[PDB]
């Protein structure tokens, strides 16, 4: 006889379309991350035994990527309608998850900083001081991911975050945090450092200078191309959360689809990440050529 | 020649004479003394300013400021209490092996491989520091300039000649020649009438500043000596050598007393400094860490392991309130 | 040649000196060290009020 | 030696604009936090505005904030103060004062000659004791100056200064941080006192030292002078 | 808590700390060149190619500023002050070819090379060898073999193979061929081309250092 | 947690008014994986409306759910 104005719009269609692609992306990222980090950690530890600073950063970035991709099989084995069983403790899972992601990002930042200082200033770092900075970055990763995993509770079936017992505007603070510690500050610092060292090395009339600037451009482009839509999606999602320029359920489901897809692309970044820094290096290319047999 | 065998018979006479008085080891008489214990010093500050290896530093007379010199070409007058940088003096030549801070606080001397340790005048009306004078005349390389006062400065050298300059007339007065090595350190006595010098002859010598003649000669090291500090009383002085040992000579006993050696230690010594009382004998070892020493018991009482490269300079405040073990990683660390 | 004469003269001048016994030269030194152990902030860690760091 | 000379001055129209310029020859102008100070023709000094070294920090007196501005021309060694909306209380003689801040430094070392400016028709208050003290050459003088806040900072040196403006001249520093001596003055001067109670002791006075002594503090901006004690014979 | 006027003192520290960094950057722009050699071997001949104790030679070439350190005058124990140069980009050597009969002083030079190449401080710095004085070497080799000082040699008396062989003989003392790279140019009175080699070599070693810092190589 | 895994199919912002219970043939609870623990009920003509768990009417619903 009559109805109302506000009605819920179900997400079964978008979720049922997105589960195959997120499962496939989780599987391939787990595979590529394992086979591209288990190798880097072997080659730069088993033989040379952590000879330099850069090595300490590459090791810790690879460890962060390895933990990130080792959280993925639990997630893909959980999202397949496994609520009556396979009850993994979500608090520890998302804790390790977020600290590994933020550790990877801040260690990319640290590699850029070390390439900045060791080139423009000749201010080389000691290996022990590099380890101290690595422990500092791990602690910073814990204290920068503490907004996320300290709130995710555990009901009987799933694990969830409560927006009705705590601040309604807190997720905005969370989302801005996720686009601050991951995208704005890291992209700014890596762009500034790599532009500075590129402008410095462009003076050398030698021909071997072409390689490094290209890989720096490459990593910047890889950091751009594999992160730019997702955080912009988060940006417009924050725009939805502030109700500045919003629309109806169609925009919300399209935003959810773009959000899961571009987050999967962002998660795909971390498997290609080790190829950018270590394995471009000839000193590791011949090392793998010699040590592939083992 | 006859003078040669005369010199050996004199050396035999000196050795027999100093053997006639060594009737008690210092450790033997101090064996019944309660030990210091353990000295857990912590790095109270860190001024991450320099970029190259640091080769010297001299604390202020008022126990707060400290001048530190480094291979980047700028020696900077720190404020140890508040981590500030009072001054920054760009050198003519970036090679610096020594720097001194005058006991009046208004003069800084510094030198290196350029055979000139220039004299800078800090407290000037003109606002900015400048080379007050360019003391030249050495033919080797200076290693330790120290200020007697605002006019007299003693300088070491690499051409076997310690010199006593006179700032206001520029040209020196005396020339403490006599040992044919490479003087790598000096040390003024607390009454500033006598000073000792350590060369690469493995033979520290006690010179009379006023007269100009070598008062005493000390031996007992095999390799070169590059670190000496007077005991606060002024009758003893500890020498640091590449032998991995520090030796404590006495002026009135005219001979070695202790050998602060350690079997585990194989690295050299860069700088040595007593404490205010003299009980603690700090020393900057070459294995990237400092090492304290109970200077009456010959056994260590703590390690100041806080550096990544070799600690190349030390200094203990006139108040005894702090040390600061400057190293080659461009970081001084004011321990306490 | 004359440098040998200068060297032997320096040793002869340095040899004519009075060297006290190491017993006294160590007892006075250790007595000085014990008489200043109450004014040395490195032996005994000073409390954090007088300490300016 | 060190030289500070100004320009501008004369008579202006109220409410107008005037860029007062202070030259600087004979020192490292690039690393001197400069000041400006007012002197009305019948009373004591008052702080105008402070500029740091390399223009990294700017302050103003509360009565002049939002009306003036300081610009540094380091390559040509010239300090400009631009005045806008000058009212009838803004007429005075203006001095540009060099000052360097580090440990053991003496701010307000050297003061410019100053220029006159004649327009047409909370904070620590440093109270003095009197306005005149009849003295004779040879005897001692004991000027006193109370305060309104504990000038003894945590680091243990009270940031109180002293000056001396001899007639028809510019004031120069005598005592900085209540105990020290300015480089160029006899050691007969001596400050003393506790927090909020300070004393200058001119021992064995002679002639040519009959100018006004301006008690000043420097703990927190706005630094404020005193009314001065004009001793005579 | 905060200070009062001492915050401006902190600003003074920052105001020179920034300047310190802008001098540190400029220090990384400069190229260091330690210059060794036997007693008047070729030092004057190589310093005269382009514009007391150490006599530093500042000069620039194609937007790159070089410092040269003639440390021959330091008549003292070399090992006491040689550690000051751990960080110098390149040890530009200069050994005369014509000095191969007086006192076999090249073997003395080999000892000097043995002291500086096998040195613990210079375990990563290149050695740009300079076997200059080609003309007088050709005169003294047209009338005398190399066997006068090195009997083990059993080749010929022509210039090219013997010069390449002694270059390789110098290079064989490296013992650490991977971390460093001992260059060499047989140049005397070659005008600007000598300097061109210097610029090329230092750009090469700077690029190698940057590649090692970033990890590529 | 992260948006790539979400298990809630709700968008409840404004909640409806009183509704005839007999019209509401069925109702279901919701996956409380994004905080808003509510009830999603369907009408006779199968239109879905969100509601607060204060309403005890769904209680009475259960018996005629059991009885029919």
């Amino acid at each position: 006889d009559y109805d109302e104005d506000a009605t819920p719009c179900v997400f079964t269609d978008v979720l049922n379309q997105s589960k195959p692609v997120t499962l496939f992306l989780y599987g391939v990222v787990f595979l590529f991350g394992s086979i591209g980090n288990f190798l880097v950690i072997f080659t730069i530890t088993w033989r040379r035994r952590i000879q330099c600073s850069g090595d300490v950063y590459f090791i810790n970035l690879a460890a962060a990527d390895l933990l990130f991709v080792c959280t993925l099989p639990l997630w893909m084995q959980y999202l397949l309608d496994h609520n009556s069983l396979a009850s993994v403790p979500c608090t520890l899972l998302t804790a390790c998850f977020y600290v590994a992601m933020f550790a990877s990002l801040c260690f990319i930042t640290e590699i850029a900083l070390d390439r900045y200082y060791a080139i423009v200033y000749m201010r080389y770092r000691p290996v022990k001081q590099a380890c101290l900075f690595s422990i500092f970055w791990w602690i910073f990763a814990v204290i920068i991911a503490i907004p996320h995993f300290m709130v995710v509770t555990k009901k009987d079936n799933q694990c969830m975050t409560d927006y009705d017992y705590l601040e309604v505007s807190y997720p905005i603070i969370l989302n801005v945090e996720l686009m601050l510690g991951a995208f704005v500050i890291p992209l700014s610092v890596i762009s500034y450092c790599y532009y500075r060292i590129s402008r410095i090395v462009a003076v050398s009339q030698s021909r071997h200078k072409g390689r490094i600037v290209r890989v720096l451009i490459a990593v910047v482009l890889v950091f751009i191309i594999f992160w730019l839509p997702y955080h912009l999606t988060l940006f417009v999602d924050t725009l939805k959360l502030l109700k500045w320029i919003s629309s109806s359920c169609e925009f919300e489901r399209s935003l959810k689809r773009a959000l899961i897809l571009t987050e999967s692309l962002a998660f795909c970044h971390c498997c290609l990440n080790p190829l950018l820094y270590v394995f471009v290096g000839t000193k590791f290319r011949q090392e793998l050529h010699c040590l592939l047999a083992e | 020649d006859q003078l040669r065998q005369e010199a050996e018979q004199l050396k035999n006479q000196i050795r027999d004479a100093r053997k006639a008085c060594a009737d008690a080891t210092l450790s033997q008489i101090t064996n019944n003394i309660d030990p210091v214990g353990r000295i857990q010093m912590r790095t109270r500050r860190t001024l991450r300013g320099h970029l190259a290896k640091i080769y010297a530093m001299h604390w202020g007379t008022d126990s707060r400021l400290l001048v530190s010199a480094s291979q980047d070409g700028k020696l900077i007058i720190w404020d140890s209490y508040t981590t500030n940088k009072v001054h920054a003096i760009p050198l003519r030549s970036s090679w610096v092996m020594t720097c001194a801070y005058a006991p009046s606080g208004n003069y800084v001397a510094c030198g290196g491989l350029d055979n000139i340790c220039s004299i800078y005048n800090l407290k000037t009306r003109e606002g900015n520091v400048r080379v007050s004078r360019e003391l030249a005349g050495h033919t080797g390389y200076l290693s330790c300039c120290r200020f007697l006062d605002d006019n007299q400065i003693v300088t070491s050298s690499g051409d076997t000649t310690c010199a006593l300059w006179d700032i206001e007339t520029g040209q020196q007065t005396t020339t403490f020649t006599g040992h044919t090595g490479d003087v790598m350190s000096l040390s003024l006595a607390p009454d500033t009438r006598l000073f000792v010098s350590g060369a690469c002859d493995a033979s520290a010598k006690l010179w009379d500043v006023r007269e100009g003649m070598c008062r005493q000669t000390f031996t007992g090291h095999e390799s070169d000596i590059n670190a000496i500090c007077f005991f606060p009383n002024g009758n003893a002085f500890a020498t640091g050598s590449d032998d991995a040992t520090c030796r404590l000579f006495d002026l009135r006993a005219d001979q070695e007393l202790m050998t602060y050696s350690h079997d585990n230690i194989i690295c050299g010594i860069t700088s040595v400094s007593f404490s205010k009382s003299g009980r603690l004998l700090l020393a900057g070892y070459d294995d990237f860490n400092c090492n304290v020493w109970d200077a009456l018991k010959a056994d260590r009482a703590g390690v100041l392991a806080g550096h990544d490269n070799r600690v190349s300079c030390l200094g203990v405040t006139d108040d005894g309130m702090a040390v600061a073990t400057g190293s080659w990683d461009s970081f001084l660390k004011i321990w306490n | 040649i004359a440098q040998a004469r200068k060297l032997v003269e320096q040793l002869k001048m340095e040899a004519n000196i009075d060297r006290i016994k190491v017993s006294k030269a160590a007892a006075d030194l250790m007595a000085y060290c014990e008489a200043h152990a109450k004014e040395d902030p490195l032996l005994t860690p000073v409390p954090a009020s007088e300490n300016p760091f | 030696d060190v030289q500070l000379v100004e320009s501008g001055g004369g008579l202006v129209q109220p409410g107008g604009s005037r860029k007062l310029s202070c030259s600087a020859s004979g020192f490292a102008f690039s690393s001197f936090g400069m000041h400006w100070v007012r002197q009305a023709p019948e009373k004591g000094l008052e702080w105008v505005a402070y500029i740091s070294s390399g223009s990294g920090t700017i302050y103003y007196a509360d009565t002049v904030k939002g009306r003036f501005t300081i610009s540094r021309d380091d390559p040509k060694n010239t300090l400009f103060l631009q005045m806008t909306s000058l009212r009838s209380e803004d007429t005075a003689m203006y001095y540009c004062v060099r000052s360097i801040y580090y440990y053991g430094s003496s701010p307000f070392d050297f003061w410019g000659q100053g220029t006159t400016l004649t327009v047409s028709s909370s904070d620590i208050v440093m109270t003095q004791a009197t306005s005149s003290v009849p003295v004779t050459p040879g005897e001692s003088v004991s000027i006193s100056c109370r305060s309104s806040k504990s000038l003894l900072h945590s680091n243990g040196n009270t940031y109180l200064y002293w000056f001396l403006q001899r007639p028809g001249q510019s004031p120069q520093l005598l005592i900085y941080r209540m105990s020290n001596l300015a480089s160029g003055v006899p050691d007969r001067f001596s400050g003393s006192g506790s927090g909020t109670a300070f004393t200058l002791t001119i021992s064995r006075l002679e002639a040519e030292d009959v100018g006004v002594y301006y008690c000043m503090q420097h703990l927190e901006y706005p630094l404020t002078f005193g009314a001065g004690t004009k001793l005579e014979l | 808590t905060l200070s009062a006027e001492d915050k401006a003192a902190v600003e003074r520290s920052k105001m020179i700390d920034r300047n310190l960094r802008e001098d540190g950057e400029k220090a990384a722009r400069e190229v260091k060149l330690l210059l060794l050699g036997a007693g008047e071997s070729g030092k004057s001949t190589i310093v005269k190619q382009m514009k007391t104790g150490i006599v530093e030679t500042h000069f620039t070439f194609k937007d790159l500023h070089f410092k040269m350190f003639d440390v021959g005058g330091q008549r003292s124990e070399r090992k006491k002050w040689i550690h000051c140069f751990e960080g110098v980009t390149a040890i530009i050597f200069c050994v005369a070819l014509s000095d191969y009969d007086l006192v076999n002083r090249m073997h003395e030079s080999m000892k000097l090379f043995d002291s500086i190449c096998n040195n613990k401080w210079f375990t990563d710095t290149s050695i740009i060898l300079f076997l200059n004085k080609k003309d007088l070497f050709e005169e003294k080799i047209k009338k005398s073999p190399l066997t006068i000082c090195y009997p083990e040699y059993a080749g010929s008396n022509t210039y090219e193979e013997a010069a390449a062989y002694i270059q390789c003989q110098f290079e064989d003392l490296n013992k650490r061929k991977d971390t460093k790279e001992i260059y060499t140019h047989f140049t005397c009175a070659t005008d600007t081309k000598n300097v061109q080699f210097v610029f090329d070599a230092v750009t090469d070693v700077i690029i190698k250092n940057n590649l090692k810092d970033c990890g590529l190589f | 947690q992260h948006h790539g895994v979400t298990k809630c199919n709700i968008t409840c912002s404004k909640m409806t008014s009183k509704i005839p219970v007999a019209l509401l043939i069925h109702y279901q609870q919701n996956q409380a994986s994004c905080g808003k623990r509510a009830i999603i009920l369907e009408t006779r003509q199968h239109r879905l409306f969100c509601a607060d768990p204060k309403e005890q009417w769904v209680k009475d619903a259960m018996q005629h759910l059991d009885r029919q």
